[PDB]
């Protein structure tokens, strides 16, 4: 669901529009999200 | 009934021809903190008090239209100042008060307006100068006005050293008639005072 | 088969003031925000209403002055948004972008005099069947009118109606035809004291049943 | 529909200048190309100069390029041609041009509608 | 009615202060939003345009009702007669993006191109009048809605959607030289 | 809503046809039904 | 009898960008199966926050050494993704595809010393209203700093704040015009303790609130 | 922060190290399956085209973001504009298929033919980059999505949809000769 | 919209070389046909060899076949007609010109935009 913009469906079955995947995991969204911040040490706010 | 008295800071201002307070375009600030400032934002207030400028002589010969300006910020030499000159971005709204002090036994009128990102205006123009927040000075009733102002802008801080949002406008509607026992000639002050002051990005020192 | 369609005739084409949109090309912008912004107006009229603006007399002054004299007519102007006292307000720079109008017309009169000077003025609403308009308080007092003097209270607004045949008048004047089809407005100085210099400020606003209603687009460009 | 009304032709000699102009009858709203063609005597008609009506879009001859100057005036709804440093061939018959139905400045010289009867300027020597 | 008038305060006075009666009014043809949605044409066209609406006709109707307000927001539509291919590149594009077809670009149609453009200034909103500069009469340059390039374009059309103003300035009307009213020819049947 | 008079939905979704306003006031309305009327004094009828 | 519409104008060309598909032509296709094909990114920047990549100082280095010098300003340069140490990065070569950004830029300090060589080192950012930088730590100590000596933990990252008037800003730089309109960020020398030619690698990564606007298409083809 | 630099975990310090405040973000725009949906030029034509997407300039918008990444995946969309017919087959087939009907044919409409095909290499993933060979700089010649054919071609469009990219490799920017910062033309209004 | 800038003209004898070229003033994405136009004295214009910008799919005139050579440089936005072993014939007036709104092989020589103006090739003997 990258740029498109139409609300009603396709008048074309999803068997002929693209083909299908079968089947027998986003790594750099969960790297990311596993970032270190905060600090080291202790703090003297 | 007609007694004024307002305090901005540390300073206080009493009129006893007081004929009402004008907001322009709002009655209180917008969202100060915003998302381009990104949080390190502080307000400053001991910068939010008065400070006298002279405006213009009201003589006689002045006829309808003639115009006097003055650009806000002008040039601070207290508190003021040094904000502008050492934070990169801030924002204040204002609050002016203009005085013409004559005697009831005068003539005439003044437009005080506050005028939105100034532009010379045509001759036609002046005509409709009341489309800004404004309030006259009559020596028949008052001598003081007050306005109100918000900060506006296309964005949410401003580098004043660049850019002058707001600018105080008088002019002369109806021409100054004396008489042999009313004042040959009026003076006119202005006592502004920004209101809600906000600074961001801190700068270097020049020493 | 295929759904079949008529690809009428007559239809299709651009009209610039059609209610349809285009097709986008540029998807997922967000703008900045800019809640509470201050000074929005959404209505020309309400801008018309709140801020009246002043009209132009004699040698091009928002103002009239009281006469030594023995005239008593310190102004007269035709009802009219194309009026010449009229040609420097923002009620008429808002009304010559639109083909018709109707409703109230207020004006608004600031007496600039000092303390010792007193005054007593008039107004009156000539309304057309006359040749002339009257020059003379005692001949337009049979109009509809309203008279006042001056005090502590400087200002007087008074509302011109709206009397005509039809619903609606046209918001700009033929010809060189005479006679506007709408009245004239008549001020007078009833009398005044100790007044030889002093003014009276005229201002003109939209009244609250005021209403323009065919948008056009009449200046050479 | 339209009419164009010419007006400042005439006689001179060699080295002087001319201004020739044009307005149009009625001022409807399209973007109308006011061109020239000019036909000397005893040959076909050609085209000279022509100017667009939304920008100061020109076309020229390779004849008179730069001699010739065109321009339009957007407030009283004009086009004028001012011939500078006539020759003595400049002797012909000019004719102003309207071309409402397509703008574009490849076809800028191909196809008018409207011609509006010619002026006649015969330089001497 | 009589009141302070150096205050400034609004006074709205009826006809039934003499008896007269206030009627309903209806405003729909001078809403903002309403009169602001119309097609207005842009005469100044180059190879290459910066979309300001500065450059509408200052007397038009959108025009001067954009002059008459000191800020402003809207979306966008454009009509565009051109040869050849358009290219459209956002606010803050170098100039040398017109040239790739990466960017929004239309194939041309028949009569013209009819597309819809949105809001892409990095203000919350835009102005037409600036009092001061934006480097280190003129108002900035961010102060755009893209620019177009094709090989000659004949015509732009632009439509504001969703138009919001503030701050409204003066708007003026033609000036009446020495007559009572501006008098002008007004339609009328032949004959 | 202004100038537009189509009563069926748009073909094209919300994201695609204009921008999206994101938050963090008519003034001039309530500057005109603020304002005054009626009559200043006694009033004699 | 059938349907019949309006084939309106402007309307059904082509744009390189619009949101439609197409009518397929090949019918019933399977793929071979991919799933958890390892190493996916569905954002760039993921890829932009998780992985930094190095700053370019003089030489051509992605490092600035110490100076036995009176001078304690090791590297100087502009907030901007088109500045001259950031043409090699990999923030810089996603940015240089849109026209606007907002949000934090972070930069990373590695110490590649000795054991027994100690320093101590300081970061500012310098906001735009000064024409030229400060080049002593003791006048750039009025800006927003950090301070960090060497020790066991040999990385420090600092986080760039967005600050402006307008809630984005251009990814490129207009022309010759001088004094960068975001400000420049500085970094200096506080002290060192026989540290001669240790060198500290500077690289650069998204922030937490980073974000890129309008994509376009810019270098000559 | 300080942390160990030499392990190569990913830090992200905030602007609350220092009082500020981490502000809300919208990515939609660097999305992968977004980005990647844009028509984009092919500059090679020939009468016999082989669909190889490599074959886009590497310095477009999509031509480099597809040159920042080892494997990808995708179906395809193209705009053609030929002379005649235009012949379709599919990956692996014959050349002498491309002079037959019995393959997607399209007999040409007047502007150009805007098609839409499915991915037919014989690996789950394509790649931008190969290690070597695949017979008995190139990569191996099953890294195409088919070829077309017409009697000219003059120019080609190609479309990425259900766009999947993985392993990200380095993406340059233009290179600053001597200046502090990469100046350049930025669109601004006339005048 | 697009103006031609011709450079390499002037005057040679026969055997020598000569190089032309032409740069358009904007450099939009489309797909243009850059061609050479030449004009001898006293006849009227004539084709002599086009290219394409997309590929280098040249076209040629039965004149010149073995001795002419077009190219294009897609960095530089230009285009050049290397004409080589001048005859004395080969005296004209050299145009360039565009073809922007059809770009296929069978009319790549009948019908093009903008011209440019013309450069003098004139080989002696």
């Amino acid at each position: 669901s990258g740029n498109t913009g139409s609300i009603i469906n396709n008048y074309y079955m999803q068997q002929y529009q693209n083909s299908m995947d079968t089947q027998l995991n986003d790594w750099f969204s969960k790297l990311a999200s596993s970032a270190f911040s905060g600090l080291f040490g202790a703090l003297l706010a | 009934d007609r007694t004024l008295t307002t305090r901005n800071g540390h300073t206080t201002s009493t009129t006893q021809s007081s004929v009402g307070v004008t907001y322009g375009y709002s009655t209180g600030e917008d969202h100060v903190s915003g998302p381009n400032t990104s949080g390190l934002e502080t307000r400053v207030t001991q910068a939010e008090r008065f400070f006298k400028k002279h405006l213009f002589n009201w003589t006689t010969d002045k006829p309808f239209g003639h115009l006097e300006k003055l650009k806000l910020p002008t040039d601070h030499k207290g508190v003021y100042g040094h904000l502008v000159d050492s934070f990169a971005y801030m924002r204040n709204g204002w609050d002016v008060e203009v005085s013409a002090v004559g005697n009831q036994f005068n003539g005439g009128c003044l437009l005080v307006a506050m005028v939105p990102e100034w532009k010379k205006f045509t001759p036609r123009e002046k005509y409709q100068l009341t489309l800004f927040p404004h309030q006259f000075i009559s020596p028949r009733t008052n001598m003081t006005a007050h306005i109100t102002v918000p900060y506006l802008g296309v964005n949410r801080y401003d580098q004043y050293k660049k850019h002058k949002p707001w600018t105080l406008v008088v002019m002369v509607v109806s021409p100054l008639t004396t008489s042999s026992i009313g004042a040959t000639e009026i003076k006119v002050y202005a006592n502004i005072a920004p209101t809600h002051v906000h600074v961001a990005g801190e700068l270097p020192s020049k020493e | 088969g295929i759904v079949p369609v008529a690809c009428s005739d007559g239809y299709g084409g651009l009209v610039t003031t059609d209610p349809k949109t285009a097709d986008p090309v540029y998807g997922k912008v967000y703008n900045p925000p800019r809640t509470n912004y201050p000074g929005r107006f959404t209505n020309l009229l309400d801008v018309a209403e709140a801020c009246p603006t002043f009209l132009c007399f004699d040698d091009g002054k928002p103002y009239v002055v009281t006469r030594e004299d023995e005239q008593r007519l310190l102004a007269k102007f035709d009802v009219s948004l194309a009026a010449k006292h009229m040609s420097n307000t923002y009620l008429s720079g808002i009304a010559q972008y639109y083909a018709q109008y109707s409703g109230t017309i207020n004006l608004h009169f600031m007496f600039t005099g000092s303390t010792d000077s007193k005054a007593r003025y008039m107004v009156a609403y000539v309304p057309p069947g006359v040749e002339t308009p009257p020059d003379t308080p005692e001949r337009a007092a049979h109009c509809i009118h309203a008279e006042w003097d001056t005090g502590l209270n400087s200002k007087f607004t008074f509302s011109i109606p709206y009397v005509s045949a039809a619903d609606y008048a046209y918001t700009a004047s033929d010809v060189a035809e005479t006679t506007n089809v709408q009245g004239w407005v008549c001020i007078y100085q009833i009398t005044h004291g100790k007044a030889q210099n002093d003014t009276l400020v005229v201002s003109v606003s939209a009244g609250k049943d005021f209403e323009l209603r065919l948008p056009i687009d009449p200046r050479t460009q | 529909q339209v009419q164009l009304q010419e007006s400042g032709g005439g006689l001179v000699q060699a080295g002087d200048s001319l201004r020739l102009s044009c307005v149009p009858s009625v001022r409807t709203s399209d973007n109308y190309i006011m061109g020239w063609f000019r036909q000397p005597p005893g040959k076909e008609r050609e085209f000279v100069a022509a100017i667009r009506r939304s920008d100061g879009t020109t076309k020229y001859a390779a004849s008179v390029k730069g001699r010739f100057a065109i321009s339009r005036d957007v407030a009283k709804n004009a086009a004028y041609l001012q011939m500078n440093s006539l020759k003595a061939e400049d002797t012909a018959v000019y004719y102003c041009a309207a071309k409402y139905q397509s703008t574009f400045y490849s076809t800028m010289d191909v196809q008018y509608d409207y011609w509006g009867q010619g002026t006649q300027v015969t330089v001497s020597s | 009615t009589t009141s302070a008038g150096e205050s400034a305060d609004p006074v709205t006075t009826t006809v039934e202060n003499y008896g007269g009666e206030t009627q309903v009014q209806r405003r729909h043809h001078t809403d903002v939003g309403f009169i602001m949605d119309r097609f207005v044409k842009i005469n100044n066209t180059n190879p290459t345009h910066v979309i300001d609406l500065m450059q509408t006709h200052q007397h038009g109707l959108v025009g001067a009702l954009l002059r008459a307000a000191t800020y402003y927001f809207s979306d966008l539509e454009i009509v565009v007669r051109h040869e050849g291919n358009l290219t459209w590149v956002p606010n803050g594009a170098p100039e040398a993006a017109l040239s790739n077809a990466g960017n929004p670009t239309a194939y041309n149609k028949a009569p013209f191109t009819r597309l819809a453009l949105p809001y892409t200034a990095p203000h919350r909103v835009l102005a037409t009048v600036y009092n001061g500069t934006s480097k280190y009469t003129q108002l900035p340059a961010s102060f755009n809605f893209g620019a177009i390039r094709a090989t000659d374009i004949s015509e732009l059309l632009v439509r504001m959607k969703r138009a919001e103003l503030y701050c409204p300035r003066p708007l003026l009307a033609v000036e009446v030289t020495a007559q009572d009213r501006h008098k002008q020819k007004i339609i009328a049947p032949a004959k």
